[PDB]
């Protein structure tokens, strides 16, 4: 849902969404060759 | 409820408000029965939590 919502914020009234209880397969984010940036802090995609 | 000439699902007289939802779940629409039958109990149930 969050990386193809048909409305994303205006930033001074950021959207927050909550994940819980779920597989977090992040492969289908950190390998998609769609993103412009993509870059994680104090953990490696190798790793989550 | 008119609609059903009967009982319906109605607004929840048990909570005010429900801030910062830590977790949240439903599973089955589970169907314990309703209808104001007058014969012995015949349904027993029993949980522990």
């Amino acid at each position: 849902e969050v990386f193809n919502a048909t409305r994303f914020a205006s930033v001074y009234a950021w959207n927050r969404k909550r994940i819980s209880n779920c597989v977090a397969d992040y492969s289908v984010l950190y390998n998609s060759a769609s993103f412009s940036t993509f870059k994680c802090y104090g953990v490696s995609p190798t790793k989550l | 409820h008119k609609n059903n000439k009967s009982w319906m699902e109605s607004e929840f007289r048990v909570y005010s408000s429900a801030n910062n939802c830590t977790f949240e779940y439903v599973s089955q629409p589970f169907l314990m029965d309703l209808e104001g039958k007058q014969g012995n109990f015949k349904n027993l149930r029993e949980f522990v939590f």
